[PDB]
RNA sequence: AUACCACAAGGAGUGGAUUGUGCGGCUUAAUUUGACUCAACGCGAGGUAACUUACCAAUAUUUUAUUAUUCAGAGAAGAUUAAUCUGAGAAUGAUAAUAGUGGUGCAUGGCCGUUUUCAAUGGAUGCUGUGAAGUUGAUUAAUUUCAACAAGACGUGAGACCCUUUUAUUAAUAGACAGACACAAUCAGUGUAGGAAGGAAAGGAUUAAAACAGGUCCGUUAUGCCCUCAGACAUUUUGGGCUGCACGCGCAAUACAAUAGAUAUAUAAUCUUUAUGGGAUAAUAUUUUGUAAGAGAUAUUUGAACUUGGAAUUGCUAGUAAAUUUUA
């Protein structure tokens, strides 16, 4: 139930790096990309029912690696058909 | 061997959830001549869109939530 | 200049002496050698996750070797060691 | 009491990054880590069994790893240098030559099948001895153990310390988890790369008379 | 054969009183629960109030996917304190993921404990039999080293190795070996002498094969089956509990006094010459920590039992037992 603006804000991180680092505090905002943290992380737990990313939780932190068939969508997805320059 | 508490109370009801149907064309007047005559007061920092609540004794912003 | 060795095995510290002393003192300006005795920290702790057996207390440990160098020196002469001298595990904070 | 504190805190970083591997870097097959913290970038050492798979694709493994090191330890990117290198050889890995275990065990090859192929490699690798231990529900209602015993060994003292390599790792299945141990006896080496250069205390040889 | 978790020679106890703690029963709305000879009972590192917390009495808030139906920008679901912003999903079904300190340690892994201050154990050569199979004395903590022997050699465990204290001095290195002499053989054991240290220098740590339906699902994003699905067997908030009182038991702290008490200059001086020993219980007043005291501290008063304990039983051989102090 996240608003456009934020799931673009996502998108956006997982295209230059392809990786992100969540932490597991219940009442708390992530610092690099404003958004609750609780709500965050339902957000890449409805990304893995796609299949687009793998997800490996240690000592109480999340550690999220993409794979082949999210990197081809997350790039597709701000793609513009044509650019004049 | 736990199990379901029964509650000889019923549930307490909870408040039914309102809207109010065009509440944002209440703060805009349409004229016979099809003019617009607006009434409702623009916060200084956000004059082009958004409106100042109208409180009795309080003016407030909803995205600054600058008070006067 | 106060510059310290901080170790964690025996081995390190003592390869880094005979190089640092050849190098430090023969060549450039004088020294002094100081070796501090070591820091124990101790945990002693419950074996067995639970309360049944016979109770055995084990105890844990962490050694810390500390070397420290006094050093009255010219500016670039005791610098010019830190970029040449840089070995690998050991840490060496330079306090100029 | 201030320097104890510090190396504390470095080491707890160092078992929180160690059970990423085990769990990120299963298809390659890690050797170990190594950290360098001291330096302005701070280093990141691994040794993979196969580094041929990473640097010929280029991949993002190189770099999804590389930005998550930093924005862990809070330090921000382009200030850690990720470096890696070949193991020197395969059989003296127990974690790889259990996570075979792993792989052979899912394709329904029966127990006794999966631990006679493991004792054949490192005989042509050079140790000198093995011990692979199985343990669960191995026919049924009832559970047992099952271990497998090549070569001679050495379970005692300190030297047992220098000469030994063990691992415990475990596979699910639809009826309960299996337990799978593996030990690796070290060969004698004086050159200090395939293993310790020391001699053993019990071992006394006579120069002849000449 | 062997042994202070067995006696013997010895010495301090326990069981007898008071109190702090853990077990059993009982009571109540709830007094959450595992463990029962060595091998359960100051044990779960379980020490007094909210959390911890699983119990009782009440309140408030909700993860995902495929798909069916009805909604929904002529503003879903939210945030704020009725009117202000932001704005795109929602409501009920069904399968499939997610959650539970809810059951089963007689369905498992891992980690443990007990046997165990036990000493045994594996190929290869030869010999005996059709075959399964098999190869006395001394001494040592130890199938640990000898001697005789149809047996001759090897490997594992023990040992060797590692950490602490002690003498010295370049502070990381020497120093001890039963070395020396004596006690008729080898392997040993005992006594004297020199030495910081004489017999495993003293004390620890590591630790075979194998066994137990030993304990642990209430440490774990370790797990199979089963059970539960939104005032949830989820999670949050406020009070009450785990500590209650007829009564049986285990582990401990002060005592029953001149080998003592108060005072002090700590042998200046003085007093008590038998209940000025003993401190439980309780009152009034000042006060510390905490959101919150039948919780800790100070002044004065009240002053219980108790004058060495029945049957029985635990530990201990040198700087040991016993007594008095000391950090985390
Ligand atoms: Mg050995
Ligand atoms: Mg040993
Ligand atoms: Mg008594
Ligand atoms: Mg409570
Ligand atoms: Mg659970
Ligand atoms: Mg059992
Ligand atoms: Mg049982
Ligand atoms: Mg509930
Ligand atoms: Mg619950
Ligand atoms: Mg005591
Ligand atoms: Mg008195």
């Amino acid at each position: 139930s996240l608003t456009n603006s934020q799931k673009v804000a996502v998108m956006k991180h997982f295209k230059n790096k392809g990786s992100l680092l969540v932490y597991d505090r219940k009442l708390e905002k992530n610092e690099i990309l404003d958004i609750n943290n609780k709500k965050l992380r339902s957000y890449i737990q409805s990304l893995k029912d796609q299949g687009y990313i793998e997800e490996h939780y240690v000592w109480q932190q999340l550690y999220c690696f993409a794979t082949e068939s999210g990197m081809k969508y997350f790039n597709d997805q701000l793609e513009i058909p044509d650019v004049i320059e | 061997n736990k199990k379901k508490k029964a509650f000889k109370t019923p549930k307490i009801v909870k408040p039914a959830v309102v809207k109010e149907k065009m509440g944002w064309l209440k703060n805009f007047r349409i004229g016979t001549d099809g003019s617009v005559q607006v009434i409702g007061k623009m916060c200084e920092k956000c004059d082009d869109c958004s409106f100042m609540r109208n409180m009795k004794f309080n003016y407030k912003c909803g995205k600054c939530g600058l008070s006067e | 200049v106060h510059i310290d060795i901080s170790t964690t095995n025996k081995s390190a510290i003592t390869l880094a002496c005979e190089k640092f002393e050849a190098f430090a003192e023969n060549f450039i300006e004088s020294l002094e050698k100081e070796v501090l005795p070591k820091q124990v920290g101790l945990v002693p702790t419950l074996k067995t996750p639970c309360g049944q057996g016979t109770k055995t207390w084990a105890k844990y440990k962490i050694i810390v070797h500390q070397v420290r160098y006094v050093i009255t020196s010219s500016h670039d002469q005791l610098e010019k060691v830190i970029q040449f001298l840089k070995n690998f595990p050991e840490i060496n904070i330079n306090l100029g | 009491n201030k320097i104890l504190k510090k190396f504390i805190a470095d080491g707890m970083i160092f078992a929180e990054l160690k059970e990423l591997f085990e769990k990120c870097l299963i298809n390659e097959g890690f050797s170990s880590l190594e950290l360098r913290l001291e330096e302005s970038p701070v280093k990141v050492i691994l040794k993979v069994v196969k580094p041929h798979d990473l640097i010929g694709d280029k991949k993002w493994k190189v770099n999804q790893i590389q930005h998550l090191v930093a924005s862990r330890l809070s330090l921000p990117d382009s200030n850690v240098v990720v470096i890696i290198d070949k193991v020197v050889e395969k059989g003296l890995c127990p974690i790889y030559q259990a996570n075979l275990i792993k792989e052979k065990m899912l394709a329904n090859i029966p127990h006794k099948r999966a631990a006679n192929l493991v004792l054949k490699n490192t005989k042509f690798a050079g140790a000198t001895g093995c011990l692979v231990t199985i343990s669960g529900k191995l026919k049924g209602l009832r559970a047992c153990t099952k271990k497998f015993l090549e070569g001679v060994v050495i379970k005692s003292g300190q030297p047992s310390r220098d000469y030994v390599k063990k691992h415990i790792t475990t596979v699910n299945t639809k009826q309960g988890v299996i337990g799978i141990q593996v030990s690796i006896m070290l060969p004698h080496d004086p050159e200090g790369i395939i293993g310790p250069s020391t001699l053993l205390p019990d071992k006394i040889v006579v120069l002849d008379a000449k």
